[PDB]
């Protein structure tokens, strides 16, 4: 096809001048004369038969005038069941040293979002075994979830506990896309999925496909790897009808990489410093991760929050794309409460009495009401002390602290930190325990009897142990 | 330097196709096509690319035209041919749109077939001036006690629903839409309110859920849903409110009463900021363009109540605004607060305290006020409002307990819009003193039981209060009758 | 429409206009003709009177290019060249045309295959060894190439010579060798 | 005249290139080939015969190359007594559907402020009737007043009360300039003036001229409509000798329209987001509002304070341009007290004992002090005073009556009456009477 | 004479770009054609940015700008006592001219 | 070099806040758009492509390692700042030194409640 010449190299932004046969936007171009395959994705047409492109790998060693070849199609990755148990990078090459991925078809990573007449409405609660999640913000089968959190508050531990519970109990070809995360964590996940039998290195019956572009990758790879994993999941949903799980961690890195290349594309910076096209990029990417009438994609996404802002344009823009947000807090994690989910900031769309039932709904609303009352009291509690509160106020503070402690839970993936064995509290135990703590059936137990327990039976047992030993 | 000083134009200009009604793309990028030629094109004129895509000529520059693309630029290459169509944007309007879900250009997206309307209308039309209007008099019933009592909205008003994320703004708009079922199902033609819901920059799943909620409440056969979702090009999300406003202006100009909801305008401002920054227009505060107040203002000024010489129609606007961390001192919140006729401020702390709808009455306001209320709701609401203000300023034991009683009185569940007679019944029962003997946590149980009772037992009283609009002295005695009896029989 | 890219690329408005002129002439085979043309028009402008007539920012563009139309119809100029000057007065880029002329010159001097070499010496060079090193220089280029050798002199380099073949560069100076020896002796 | 061509149309900014006859800055140009008149005000000369201009109405449908004629003078509006009772937009066309404004004189809206030797010193207090305003920071004839406030504190209802009382009790040809305010409120004000006899559609005896540039207009129109109102009032002062009233509502819309013009006018932004040319342009506007030896123009200006800040560049710049500013606060507005005038933020230049007198000055200072310090008796008197600053049926409480009433509360002569017998009443008599009734019932 | 006499090239919001005036000093007071005065604040290679002691409506592209040769200076002395002057020392009290005998930068 | 040849290196960056400040100087002098705290958009990439090279190879790639101890200096004890949270997002744990503990004679002033090591237990001796 068409051949052109590099005319400018600035970071990950390469300008390529074609003499004839200009390539459409979003096409893939192969730089000629390199040891490893370097792919440039067309982003703009500058005129003068020049295009501007974003490089999917490093641009060092590139010389002005180097040959570039046009592929005639966007980045195409192999899609199919043969991707299960394999690791592939942003451009579909296997990075697990197990040979080529011999699939029958390749899909472009740029596609159109499903139409409005394909949207599905069904809303069925997805039980995760986590107390605060299943009580205050239940997830939904086939709904986008999203886990917001600052730096080091429990995003990856929570996403791995969700992986364990849901993905292991599942039967529908999970997919994991590591976007701008630690390569160490990717190796850990690969090997803990090899040992658990979810990835089968021989006699291939795997049920998870991994796609990884990590912190070490240039901005173009970190900006398109989410689309690559998204494409794998879209294949599993549409052309098989399967019920896919899709885990994305971390998806703020997509916006951040767009912001890193936006300056070099010559665009006036928006607010904060992000690209002017933040919301529409997030929309074109996030509207493809969706359940249709053809298949179901349960999408859990970790979302980094820069400097613990939550009003930074990237988290603020992500909020509108999710059905059940779970917001972790640093102030809570400094109290020792894990998972550090903020009870008064995590929402859900199925938190509706006509879906979860009046029992669940009323218990959740009461828990949130008592926690809100405690928060509003906290200021004069810490100024004057509790000795000045009303007796009803002392009761609301007591029950609120107890509910705080009961919301925490030891995680199976956190035995290395908690020392306790991981508990998986089913839904009715959660509802009943919290209903009882609300009613006042435990006004005599010490508050530390609820910290890091399973169901309320373990709380009463821990209280008995504390009372007898001490 | 210079956009049209490219070597191609220059070379075959020195050496020697219609450049008046046709142009060529000099550069396409991020949905902004610079076009050389098109010397006859008008500002804001809709042009046509070779690939079937459309554009809007937003930047008439001395040597090129900055066109914003209505789609994906992967179908536009440099050197493509751009034709004129000679027209500004227009959308199909009429009665044939009720119950249909369209996009920002009036194309059906619910797969029920093409729209069968006969009239089209421009989207950039101007607002009615001083003379055609008349004072806002008729009440727009939201079926929400806090709104219809303390923040009343009239037909022709522009009431702002502002608040942080996940506080209940869409729920307020949807309850308002559902509530008009009692009026559109009757035959009294001048109380019917046709609704238009404009969804700007949302998920398609959210709009699907909303359409299902409206269909399960039978409130779609009189609703239009304009949907410019998150994946749609920024020009379409920018243009959706104007399409919806024209679809409602059809009803306004023809002696009918329309209600339009912009859900929400923050995302419309974001789309306009993107288009303007990519068109190299000088950024302002928070990188927003300088003419974004002009944007929201010329949009919202088209909601008016016409006088009887101009048909007597109306258009009521309920723009939605999302604040970041309760900060109304931002740019777009400042603008839209200064434009509208009052705001329904929803708080997050009030939401989790059980106060739902989480309306902050201390910060809410309605510049039309009691002029948009029926006489009965006025009689109860004056004293209710003053009661609550007195309570809040000292939030003396009588003030505190009465205020807590009223606060428990104002709670209301979702998707349950109450007719105005029952609202007046409740507020009467609560304000004249009959709830001072109840400890606040049972006020809800009371309200529920009392209204079951008054809808089962006293249909004639509610019917006469609906007929006349006020609490007649005989009906006043009958209200005291019923609430005294019930408070006796209550537990 | 396709464009003929010259063998060298010049940049700026000068580079763009001259690239346009080159790709126009190459499709009609009139390159040296239009060089003599722009040579002529450059000497037209370099005289002070209408140089001031054309750099005046208080003329109306119509007036300035009206005088330009006049003087370009005087010397029976090619439509290509009249059109170029018409475009430079249209876009107001007229005062920079010398540069464009400049550009075009350079461009076609790599069309004829010339390579500019520069030999700096510490002494005014002898004639013998001047053309001696000319013959030496000849052997670096492919056939079809012509050396534009311009040897200036700088007596500070302390002997030897510094020869620049385009951007290739040999520094046989003695000052730099002394610096290298000092560096090696210190490190 | 001089004919140019449109070369660029970006938003509300139009570049016009004139072959010959370059028009000076601030001139008005007319665009040919349009149904409705579209005026462009020149703002910058850009060289090469090109000027930049701000449009006075929407710029849709403009074509690069469309002919543009030069008026040869700034925007000229018709001035005279034939503008009384009419409504004109920023360019002097009628927008009341009653026919043309047949006047004998046209005046340009861009004129120089009065000189220094034309300045007046006479300061005669104009009492309005309101207790809080006339007591703490009363108004002076000939001086600029200003009424600052956020969105929802009661500025327009305050200017409506002022229109009623003052403009009806005046014989000096008031003018109302609606600078970017709601069309609904403008229509309501028009229809309430008509039925209250201030505007007479038949046998013109009207005494108010209305100018309306409203919110749905481009920024240039909302930036020049205050100057249009200025020009009308300046006629009624200069060439009529009258003492004019000028109700400008709202002036912050004028400032923010200035911000929006500067945005694209090609100029680096200053602090917050306003123009580099805010202070001096608002100054050239606000200095034409003055009392010369020929006549007076006392100006009642409602001013929009964004987010109740009062430190925003536009309000902070206006503060120095007014003689008796009364700020409407939100915190007092949520108390239900009305008007929402802030007693500890409303300053008067005539509140000095050489003008108002011994008793009034002492009452003002004592009330402000007892409000600032707000001894349980002091707090009780302070709450009684906070209540008595309210004024609803409407009330009219003369100046001496109110100084007497606030003295009787200050001295404590009525410390037995409850706190909320002073709420929403007139003088001390209605307060003691409401105490009477509320006492004997409850 | 394009060394002591320039010509206005542009004008807007108070700033006169003047082409010419090759011998003007930085912060020298020049005189426009219409009687107004300005100060040469910017001395750029192609033009001079002058700030006008007046209004933009009266000067217009193409006007002539002469130069005075001295830096900005005012009248000083006893004669100013009792007088109200503007920022240049010109009397604005209508009491006549200032009989000042000394000027000072 | 040591990590690739089967040996074990340790590296201390003292400190990374000053490298971020130097990169901010270079970026602002290159007229690049400044983000939070005027830092460029790719200061995270700056630190993450660096701290990602501290790996532990397996016995097929030599078995070497490279341990990195990046140092970060906070202002007034604010850990929720931009660059601290960037490097916390990159690393595998922290060692919070406190000024209250350091002034109270507790040296080394390690905050045990806030110091963490995501790997931790997998690299201790049995007795310890
Ligand atoms: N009156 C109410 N009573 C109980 N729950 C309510 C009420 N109103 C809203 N909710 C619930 O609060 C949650 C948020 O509601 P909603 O989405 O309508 O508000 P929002 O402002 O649109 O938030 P978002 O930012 O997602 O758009 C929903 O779960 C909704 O069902
Ligand atoms: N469920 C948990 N129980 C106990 N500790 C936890 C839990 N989740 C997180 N942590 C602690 O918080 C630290 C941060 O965890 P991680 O999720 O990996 O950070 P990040 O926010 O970058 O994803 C962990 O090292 C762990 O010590
Ligand atoms: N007499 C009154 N009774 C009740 N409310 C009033 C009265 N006068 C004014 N208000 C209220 O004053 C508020 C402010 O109205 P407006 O004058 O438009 O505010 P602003 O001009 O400060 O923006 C409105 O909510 C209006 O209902
Ligand atoms: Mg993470
Ligand atoms: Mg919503
Ligand atoms: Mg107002």
């Amino acid at each position: 096809a068409a051949t052109g010449r590099i005319v400018a190299v600035i970071g990950a932004v390469v300008d390529v001048q074609f003499d004839e046969g200009l390539p459409p936007i979003l096409n893939a171009l192969e730089v000629q004369g390199r040891e490893t395959r370097l792919v440039l994705e067309v982003a703009q047409h500058l005129g003068e038969s020049t295009v501007r492109t974003i490089a999917m790998d490093g641009t060092e060693g590139l010389v002005r005038g180097q040959k570039v070849l046009d592929s005639g199609a966007p980045i195409k990755i192999p899609v199919g069941p043969e991707t299960l148990g394999r690791i592939m990078n942003v451009i579909g090459e296997p990075i697990d040293e197990r040979g080529p991925i011999k699939t029958k078809q390749f899909a472009p990573i740029h596609a159109e979002a499903p139409e409005f007449m394909e949207m599905s409405v069904e809303q069925e609660i997805l039980v995760t075994g986590i107390k605060v999640v299943d009580l205050l913000a239940p997830y939904a089968k086939g709904g986008k979830i999203g886990l917001f959190g600052g730096a080091g508050v429990g995003k990856t531990v929570l996403i791995m506990e969700l992986i364990n519970n849901v993905a292991k109990a599942h039967g529908g070809y999970s997919v994991f896309a590591g976007v701008g995360e630690r390569t160490r964590e990717g190796n850990d996940l690969y090997h803990e999925m090899i040992e658990s039998g979810v990835i089968n290195l021989k006699d291939a019956t795997s049920k998870v496909a991994l796609v990884y572009g990590q912190m070490n990758e240039p901005p173009g790879a970190r900006a398109r790897v989410a689309l690559t994993g998204l494409t794998v999941a879209e294949y599993f949903r549409d052309q098989e009808g399967q019920d896919v799980l899709l885990f994305i961690d971390n998806i703020f890195r997509f916006t951040q990489a767009g912001s890193e290349v936006s300056a070099l594309l010559g665009r006036i910076p928006s607010a904060v410093g992000y690209q002017p096209t933040l919301a529409t990029d997030m929309g074109t990417m996030q509207e493809r991760i969706t359940t249709t009438k053809k298949g179901s994609i349960t999408s859990v996404q970790a979302i980094y929050v820069p400097a613990d802002d939550l009003t930074d344009p990237a988290p603020a823009t992500t909020f509108a794309h999710l059905d059940a947000t779970t917001v972790l807090s640093r102030a809570i994690a400094e109290l020792g409460i894990y998972p550090a989910v903020d009870p008064l900031d995590s929402t859900s769309r199925i938190m509706d009495p006509n879906i979860v039932g009046s029992e669940h709904y009323d218990v959740a609303r009461g828990v949130q009401k008592i926690l809100q009352d405690y928060k509003s009291l906290q200021d004069i509690i810490a100024i004057l002390g509790m000795d000045e509160l009303s007796e009803e106020d002392k009761l609301t503070v007591s029950r609120a602290r107890k509910i705080q402690r009961f919301l925490s839970q030891p995680f199976q993936v956190a035995e290395v930190f908690t020392g306790h064995m991981g508990k998986l509290v089913p839904l009715k135990e959660t509802i009943k325990g919290f209903q009882q703590i609300l009613a006042g059936e435990y006004d005599h137990l010490p508050e530390q009897a609820f910290y890091m327990v399973g169901p309320i039976e373990e709380a009463v047992a821990k209280a008995d142990k504390l009372a007898e030993e001490h | 330097t210079g956009t049209a000083e490219m070597s191609s134009i220059l070379e075959e200009r020195i050496l020697g196709v219609d450049l008046e009604e046709t142009g060529r793309v000099l550069s396409i990028g991020d949905g902004i096509a610079r076009v050389h030629g098109l010397r006859n094109v008008q500002a804001e004129e809709m042009v046509e690319f070779s690939s079937g895509l459309k554009g809007m000529s937003l930047n008439l520059e001395p040597d090129n035209v900055g066109v914003v693309v209505f789609g994906n630029d992967k179908l536009i290459k440099e050197g493509d041919i751009v034709k004129r169509t000679g027209a500004i944007v227009d959308v199909p309007v009429g009665e044939e749109l009720l119950g249909r879900v369209v996009d920002a250009l009036g194309n059906a997206i619910d797969g029920k077939g093409p729209i069968g309307s006969k009239t089209r209308r421009r989207v950039g039309l101007k607002a009615p001036g001083i003379i055609p209007r008349i004072s806002v008099r008729e009440p727009m019933q939201t079926g929400i006690k806090a709104v219809d009592s303390l923040v009343p909205i009239g037909r022709g008003q522009r009431e702002l629903i502002i608040g942080d994320r996940q506080t209940g703004k869409t729920s307020i708009a949807i309850d308002t839409i559902i509530n008009q079922k009692r009026f559109n199902d009757g035959s009294d033609e001048k109380k019917k309110l046709y609704c238009i819901y404009v969804a700007i920059g949302q998920k398609r799943s959210t709009v699907a859920q909303l359409v299902k909620r409206l269909t399960d409440a039978d409130a779609m056969k009189y609703t239009i849903v304009v949907s410019a979702t998150a994946s749609d090009a920024a020009p379409l999300q920018y243009l959706a409110p104007y399409s919806g406003c024209s679809m409602g202006e059809y009803f306004r100009d023809n002696g009918k009463h329309a209600l339009i909801i912009y859900d929400d305008l923050s995302k419309q401002a974001v789309a306009y900021r993107q288009m303007s920054l990519l068109l190299r227009r000088p950024p302002g505060r928070e990188a927003y363009p300088g003419d974004v107040f002009y944007l929201h203002s010329r949009l919202l000024e088209r909601a008016a109540k016409m006088n009887d010489a101009f048909g007597g129609g109306s258009l009521t606007a309920l723009p939605v605004i999302e604040t970041q961390a309760g900060d109304v001192s931002a740019y777009i919140p400042t603008n839209v607060i200064s434009i509208t006729d009052g705001q329904i401020f929803l708080e997050t702390e009030l939401f989790y305290k059980g106060i739902r709808p989480a309306i902050n009455v201390g910060l809410s306001v309605s510049r039309v006020g009691s002029a948009a209320q029926t006489r009965a709701m006025k009689q109860v609401a004056g004293t209710m409002k003053l009661e609550l203000a007195q309570y809040r300023e000292v939030a003396t034991q009588q003030l505190l307990s009465r205020g807590v009683r009223l606060t428990e009185l104002l709670k209301q569940g979702q998707y349950s819009p109450m007719a105005i007679e029952e609202q007046v019944a409740v507020i009467y029962a609560g304000v004249r003193g009959y709830l001072d003997k109840l400890e606040p946590s049972k006020i809800t149980k009371f309200e529920n039981a009392f209204l079951s009772h008054v809808v089962s037992q006293h249909q004639a009283l509610l019917g006469t209060i609906r007929a006349d609009g006020k609490i007649s002295e005989q009906s006043d005695a009958k209200l005291k009758e019923i609430v005294t009896n019930f408070l006796a029989g209550f537990e | 429409a396709k464009l003929v890219r010259p063998p060298v690329q010049v940049y700026g408005i000068e580079g763009r206009y001259a690239t346009a002129l080159y790709s126009a002439a190459s499709k009609q085979n009139k390159l040296e003709q239009v060089e003599k043309e722009l040579l002529r028009v450059a000497q037209i402008l370099k005289e002070p009177k209408v140089a001031a007539s054309v750099l005046n920012p208080y003329v109306k563009r119509s007036i300035k290019v009206k005088s330009l139309n006049d003087i370009t119809a005087k010397e029976r100029f090619s439509p290509l060249t009249t059109n170029l000057i018409n475009l430079l007065a249209e876009n107001g880029r007229l005062s920079n045309t010398q540069g464009v002329v400049s550009a075009f010159s350079t461009m076609m001097s790599v069309h004829r295959g010339e390579v500019p070499c520069t030999v700096t010496s510490a002494s005014p060079l002898e004639e013998a060894t001047l053309s001696e090193l000319k013959t030496v220089l000849k052997s670096f280029l492919s056939q079809g190439q012509v050396l534009k050798l311009e040897a200036k002199t700088d007596p500070s380099i302390l002997g030897g010579m510094i020869v620049r073949i385009g951007e290739k560069y040999v520094d046989m100076s003695v000052k730099t060798k002394i610096q290298k020896l000092g560096r090696a002796m210190r490190e």
